[PDB]
């Protein structure tokens, strides 16, 4: 005969890369002239 | 000679000894000494001596000086003061000789000799003391000038000792002089040149600095301050800089005692004005240095504020300036608690005091500068407060609401402030006179910050004006680094606007300024590389690609580009953007060699380079300001800003560059059809703009988002975004839409700004698209004509305004090329609409007008030119012109077809390098139709290259990341797959030569026993679905076979089948909610019958006789011989294009060749003599019946975005064969490569049934499924997983990566806990059995290609993916899953899964409604 209805199987409720670590500025060497 | 020098020294010593015993005046001896000195002077030219010799010389010289002083003391020279002065001059001459001897000895002194040099230094100290002692009593400028000469001589000798590391001895020699100068009264030595005094103190201070006696050296700095008592503080600006450097050494070492001693504490009793001036100079020097100097500057400003008397108006001005400095300090540091005053309060008080102050007609320039600075920092601090409150609001919320609430009177007020600052600075600097400011370096730094602000808020013209003022200042300051940097900024900005000529002039200015700088400093390298990059961009604009590429390659190969500094990082971003600009060009532009060289650097696709630029920009943001402005995480990070001048400019510059790069990424990705990533970038940019509260950028990105939503066909959301844009525009102009109907020349905020004009024109374009989509013609057309009329007017206004700003006489040669894309898109839409209406001639004229417009701009607007060429070919099209190019039919450019082929070839080579997803498919299928069997390999290649293009782009981007992450960890298979999927792997030649050899190699790579059939629909009007089916069969060692099936002439066309399938899905949706059981079942049965009829129609009418092109070829020789005879026997009956491979494939299935199939085949293939062809085909089938035997091979189905919906595997012919699906043929080749390199264990060894992870009923919505599967799954050996609970993502990642099988029995494809990005970020080593609803379905939104998680699984390397095509119920799919699992697992080792898939298809009750849902993606799998 006719059985009960069947419930549906539906649920029925791009990643931007994480910023990388850039290295810090390299401390540039700071020249005393002759007289 | 050593002995000779010793004898001379002995003579000198004996003379000195005799002189000592000589009581009577040795006046004659003094004369003799003068002669000896003269001999030494003549020998002085040589300047060569030992050390005891120099010591003996010093001893003799000492006696000479003693005699000179003795004579001066003696009444003889005592009364004759002139003789005493002459005696002093004689001693001074001896001193000059001593200085020369010391310098010579020091120069010759080696590292080891330093010990004797130390002894000489002791003598030098005594000489300096004797010189100062003689100086005592000197009266008169000349006498003091003579004393200065003595000090200068000592200073020369001091430098020698300083260079000899004898810093202690050098300091000791200088100490006497410095001490006298430090303790000397004011105005005692006014003549003495300051630089001489500086030199003397410099050596001692630096010595005291290097030796680490900073404390001691700091006190001598006070003596250095005291020595220049009457000297202007400009000379004193060197001690101030030296002082801060001394204090910085203490700060680096952590010393606090030096930091305790400040200027007010040190002098303690100088005059208030000079003391305040020195405090101001100290603050300036601190602001020049790097590292955190917040508290030091705060202390200096606190003493400055204490000094300033508020009652005196000059004191009021001083307090206003110091309050501006205090606002700068408080505006980035948490010092409010101590001062009990916010930065905004300080700046408002300062502005009030400034407004109160009246100038004295000589300090008006400084009044202007101070007011401008106060206004600028008011803006900056209010912007900081706005950003902080935005971060807090987003943290509390953790959209679409703030986006429409940006424009407030605050924006008008906040901006007015910036324009007032710009006007004040422009008034100050535009006059000829050099501004009489205190520090013109601050006017320069603040102008830089203002230009960065103006660019950030999307007002590039005022930024150009500010940069011109900065150039004026740098020329006035004679600082060439700043001049070159400003010129480079102006050139880059002008290139962004679209005027290359002014960019060329300013690049020449930058180079000319660059010649002055030293060619060793890092700034020179930065500016030279920037100039080369700008020249490369200019050549790229002026169609000088060859030379431009060489410059770019030179820039990229320069090792200096990869230094660790923020300036280099910002340069690399522009390098990557220029790489993208070059990579966007067609192949005709550059030679193959240079194309390979450019792609060998690391970036293949323009989107890859732009994404890398975006990532680098965000990395710079992270390094500079932290991560709060990007991510709204609770206390993500708290990195200090560390404002030191350049940091403040770089903050705003990086934010503006992030926004601009996000625009190019969104536009480029949306143009290509990749709308999901484009929307992701558009939303990230809108979030950033929401935090910063900038209505202009929000409006621009909202328009872009509306365009993307129109592309995805979501009119409601697109209309919402357009309405928000309309609110923002109507608020901006205040603080059919009314912003139209303007004069061609107008100065409203919208008309005077190119950015706002572009936003308005794009709004009109998107609204026209919406009207056309919603069926409202005659309105979208009108909006498109509005865009057509508006773009040239906006270009002319931009030209006029640039002419006004830069003050040139010659107008630009060409109008800026920035609205060309909008105008080309409008032309494309107008021509596409004219396709629908051939009666209207106006759109026919629009087609040609757009063609001229895009042909006049090559190679910039190539995609639009390709679209217009395709529309032109379609117009020339109007049983077909393609019938003559195919062997089977349903039962001036020479001719039209050749001209169409030429135009389509031009379009193809115009887009082949980076093709849009839809246009590429259209061109490929139209060109395949036009070509046919005339060029079979070209037709097969074109049909293959029209399926899954967005998947190709996504795979290219994914392979880049896999390579970048591997390079970071540390690749041959990845490089090979990149070459396989590349659009630039072709050689140089004419179409289709280069494309053919590539396809021939790909065909040679086909695995044995695999048939690849591509079913694509040819569309004769883009945006619709065609009724012509293109079938191409590809097999190893077999020429490709292509066929065309026009289904439109007969009833039951492919469009009707698609409509019926959609109706079945819709009816199933509606019926799923019915409560009654007696109606639900009846509806389900009716739908099952309808779907059965649909599959029967697919087998019978859609394909017809050409259903055997999907069946395995017979290995028996019978079909080969029959084809060999019948080719010659049928060429005579009217077969235009004889093909043995076609006959072989079709006859391999002679057993299943119904007489209707033979009738159709004969009557179409041979229309001149149909009966005879039928007779021979029947005889061949009779000879081949029974003789042929079934083979053992595999079939791969490659279907376009419309055909994946239909269940092709459920047709009667295919119901007993292993059939799978793949996005493209390139994916089968990639699988072969990966299997060759051993990266797919499942495809190589087999599925181990002891390694399975199952997810069962996650959210507890299904009880039958759990009760049916729980015990069965738990009882299995070695199976783990979850049941009744959602699974953790790190569990499912391990399930996919470290397991051979993965069974999912639940809702959907499991996207809630396993997104597409998650699976794409890992390697799939499992066979995904997803038994949800629409698990293997590709959602087709608009004209975009199908999107789904199955593509992510395949690109991740999944061997086989089993999923349902349409929504399913629970009990029937439970039955199918049970049948499939039981059959496959109980079959023992070596059991193919596809056979049991097709077997279990007979398990469900509704055979065709449920069993036909599952499909397979990938390659066949079996147990080990
Ligand atoms: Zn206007």
């Amino acid at each position: 005969e006719f059985e009960n209805p069947e419930v549906p199987r539906e649920d029925q409720q791009p990643i931007i890369e994480e910023p990388s670590r850039l290295q810090e500025s390299v401390m540039e060497a700071s020249a005393m002239p002759p007289p | 000679g050593p002995q000779a020098v010793a004898k001379l020294l002995i003579k000198a010593s004996a003379v000195l000894s005799k002189s000592m015993e000589a009581p009577s005046p040795p006046l004659r001896a003094l004369y003799e000494s003068c002669q000896f000195f003269l001999s030494g002077l003549e020998r002085g030219t040589k300047r060569r001596y030992r050390l005891d010799a120099i010591l003996s010389l010093f001893a003799f010289l000492g006696g000479y000086c003693s005699l000179l002083q003795q004579l001066r003391d003696d009444g003889v020279y005592g009364g004759s003061s002139k003789q005493q002065q002459s005696f002093l001059q004689m001693y001074f001459q001896g001193l000059h000789l001593y200085t020369v001897v010391v310098y010579d000895f020091a120069q010759g002194c080696q590292i080891v000799d330093l010990a004797d040099l130390t002894q000489l230094v002791d003598s030098c100290k005594s000489t300096v003391v004797w010189m100062l002692e003689a100086l005592e009593g000197l009266s008169g400028q000349e006498l003091t000038d003579h004393m200065g000469m003595t000090a200068s001589y000592t200073s020369n000798l001091a430098y020698s000792f300083y260079s000899h590391k004898l810093y202690a001895e050098a300091c000791a020699i200088s100490e006497p002089l410095c001490q006298h100068l430090g303790l000397v009264k004011p105005g005692t030595y006014p003549e003495v040149p300051p630089e001489k005094l500086h030199r003397c103190f410099r050596l001692q201070v630096e010595s005291l600095k290097k030796l680490g006696k900073q404390a001691q050296g700091c006190k001598m700095v006070i003596l250095w301050l005291a020595a220049l008592q009457p000297c202007s503080p400009e000379h004193m600006a060197e001690p101030v800089t030296f002082w801060v450097r001394v204090k910085m050494d203490a700060a680096r070492a952590g010393d606090k005692e030096l930091q305790l001693k400040t200027l007010r504490d040190s002098l303690s009793g100088w005059d208030p004005e000079t003391l305040a001036l020195l405090l101001r100079e100290e603050l300036q020097a601190y602001k020049a240095v790097r590292a955190d100097t917040g508290q030091e500057r705060f202390n200096i400003i606190c003493d400055l504020l204490e000094l300033s008397p508020e009652e005196t108006p000059a004191g009021a001005w001083a307090r206003a300036t110091h309050l501006v400095e205090l606002a700068q300090v408080l505006c980035y540091h948490d010092f409010t608690q101590q001062t009990n005053c916010s930065a905004l309060d300080a700046i408002r008080e300062a502005l009030q005091l400034l407004d109160s102050v009246r100038p004295e007609a000589q300090a008006r320039d400084q009044l202007l500068d101070d007011k401008a600075q106060a206004l600028l920092w008011l803006y900056i601090c209010t912007l900081e407060a706005k950003m902080q409150e935005g971060i807090e609001r987003d943290r509390r919320a953790q959209f679409l609401y703030s986006n429409i609430a940006f424009n407030l009177a605050a924006d008008a007020a906040q901006s007015k402030c910036l324009d007032q600052a710009l006007a004040l600075w422009k008034e100050l600097l535009t006059k000829g006179q050099a501004p009489a400011v205190r520090c013109l370096q601050q006017t320069a730094a603040s102008l830089q910050i203002l230009a960065a602000l103006y660019q950030l808020v999307a007002k590039p013209m005022q930024a150009l004006e500010v940069l011109l003022l900065l150039r004026i200042v740098s020329e006035r300051l004679k600082d060439h680094s700043k001049a070159a940097g400003s010129s480079c900024h102006i050139t880059q900005l002008l290139l962004t606007l679209g005027c290359p000529s002014y960019a060329q002039l300013h690049l020449e200015e930058a180079a000319s300024s660059l010649k002055h700088l030293d060619q060793t400093t890092d700034t020179y390298l930065l500016l030279s590389l920037t100039c080369d990059l700008l020249r490369s961009q200019l050549y790229w604009t002026h169609q000088k690609v060859t030379k431009g590429v060489s410059l770019l390659l030179s820039v990229l190969r320069d090792p200096a580009l990869q230094k660790s500094s923020k300036a280099w990082y910002l340069l690399r971003v522009q390098v990557l953007q220029l790489v993208a600009a070059y990579l966007s060009l067609p192949s005709n532009n550059l030679s193959h060699s240079l194309w390979e060289q450019l792609c060998a650097q690391g970036w293949q696709t323009p989107e890859i380079a732009l994404i890398d630029s975006h990532k680098l920009l965000r990395s710079i943001i992270l390094l500079l300001m932290g991560s709060d402005i990007l991510s709204t995480q609770k206390a993500a990070v708290e990195t200090s800003f560390l404002d030191y001048g350049e940091n403040l400019v770089q903050k705003w510059q990086v934010l503006s560059e992030v926004l601009s790069c996000s625009e190019k990424l969104v536009c480029h990705l949306g143009r290509l059809g990749s709308v999901s990533e484009a929307k992701a970038f558009c939303l990230e940019a809108l979030k950033l703009t929401t935090k910063l509260q900038i209505p202009r950028q929000c409006a621009l990105f909202l328009v872009l988002k509306g365009e993307l939503e129109l592309a995805r066909n979501d009119i409601d959301l697109c209309q919402s975004d357009l309405q928000q844009v309309l609110f923002l525009l109507e608020s901006c102009t205040e603080f059919i839409p009314n912003f139209l109907s303007h004069s061609p020349t107008c100065d409203c905020s919208l008309c005077a700004s190119p950015v706002l004009t572009a936003v308005c024109l794009r709004w009109v374009l998107v609204t026209a698209g919406v009207r056309l989509a919603m069926g409202h013609q005659a309105q979208g057309l009108d909006l498109l004509q509005v865009v057509l009329k508006g773009c040239p007017e906006a270009a002319e206004r931009l030209t006029q305004a640039l002419q006004a700003s830069l003050n040139h006489k010659t107008p630009p040669s060409l109008v800026p090329s920035l609205l060309d894309e909008i105008l080309a898109q409008a032309y494309t839409l107008l021509a596409l609409e004219g396709l629908n209406q051939p009666s209207n001639e106006s759109l026919q004229k629009v087609l040609q007008s757009g063609l001229k417009f895009v042909a006049a701009r090559i190679p910039h607007l190539e995609p639009w030119r390709a679209s217009l060429l395709l529309i032109w070919a379609l117009t020339k099209l109007g049983t077909q012109l393609f019938a003559s190019s195919w062997g089977w039919q349903p039962p001036t450019g020479l001719s039209t077809l050749d001209s169409i082929c030429d135009s389509l070839s031009v379009a193809f080579r115009g887009i082949s390098h980076c093709p849009p997803s839809g246009l590429y498919a259209h061109l490929c299928r139209f060109l395949a139709l036009c070509l046919g069997h005339r060029d079979p390999y070209a037709t097969a290649f074109l049909v293959t290259e029209s399926v899954s293009i967005t998947c190709r782009h996504q795979l290219l981007t994914h392979l880049h990341r896999q390579l970048s992450k591997a390079q970071k960890h540390r690749d041959v298979p990845l490089a090979r797959i990149q070459r396989l999927f590349s659009f630039r792997a072709l050689e140089s030649g004419h179409f289709p030569q280069p494309e053919k050899e590539s396809f021939q190699e790909r065909l040679a790579l086909i695995p044995s026993g695999v048939t690849v059939c591509v079913l694509a629909l040819a569309t004769l009007q883009p945006g619709t679905v065609g009724n012509t089916l293109l079938l191409t069969r590809l097999e190893k060692d077999s020429p490709p076979v292509s066929v065309q099936i026009p289904t439109g002439q007969n009833k039951l066309h492919l469009r009707s089948v698609l409509n019926e399938f959609d109706a079945i899905q819709k009816a199933q949706k509606e019926n799923s909610s019915c409560t009654d059981k007696r109606e639900w079942w009846t509806g389900r049965l009716a739908l099952d019958h309808r779907m059965e009829v649909l599959i029967a129609s697919l087998e019978k009418s859609v394909l017809g006789c050409w259903k055997g092109l999907l069946l395995p070829s017979s290995e028996e020789p019978g079909p080969a011989q029959e084809a060999s005879r019948l080719q010659e026997l049928l060429q005579d009956c009217g077969w235009k294009y004889p093909d043995r491979t076609l006959l072989k494939i079709m006859l391999s299935g002679a057993g299943a060749l119904t007489p209707q199939d033979i009738q159709a085949l004969a009557y179409g293939l041979c229309p001149t003599q149909p009966e005879r062809a039928q007779e021979l085909l029947n005889e061949a089938v009779g000879r081949l019946q029974g003789l042929t035997v079934p083979s053992n091979s595999h079939l791969v189905l490659v279907l376009d975005k419309d055909l994946q919906k239909l269940p092709w595997e459920s047709m009667p012919s295919l119901q007993a064969l292993p059939v799978t699906r793949l996005p493209s043929f390139r994916f089968l080749l990639s699988y072969s490569i990966i299997k060759e390199y051993g990266a797919s264990p499942v495809l190589s060894q087999g599925v181990d049934p002891r390694s399975t992870f199952y997810v069962l009923n996650p959210h507890n919505n299904l009880s039958s499924t759990e009760e049916q599967f729980r015990a069965n799954f738990s009882s299995e050996a070695g199976w783990r997983g979850v049941v009744g609970e959602v699974p953790r993502p790190e569990q499912v990642q391990e399930a996919l990566t470290k397991h051979d099988l993965y069974i999912y029995a639940g809702h959907g494809a499991g996207a809630r806990f396993l997104d597409g990005q998650a699976v794409l970020r890992l390697s799939c080593r499992a066979v995904a059995l997803l038994f949800g609803s629409s698990s293997a379905a590709l959602a087709v939104h608009g004209n975009l290609e199908g999107a789904g998680i199955v593509l992510k699984y395949i690109m991740a390397g999944c061997p086989l993916f089993l999923g349902n095509l349409w929504d399913v119920t629970d009990r029937d799919i439970d039955r199918y899953t049970e049948a499939l699992l039981q059959g496959w697992l109980g079959a023992g080792p070596g059991a193919p899964l596809l056979y049991y898939v097709n077997q279990a298809r007979q398990a469900p009750r509704l055979k065709y409604l449920i069993g036909a849902a599952p499909i397979a993606y990938g390659l066949p799998v079996s147990l080990r």
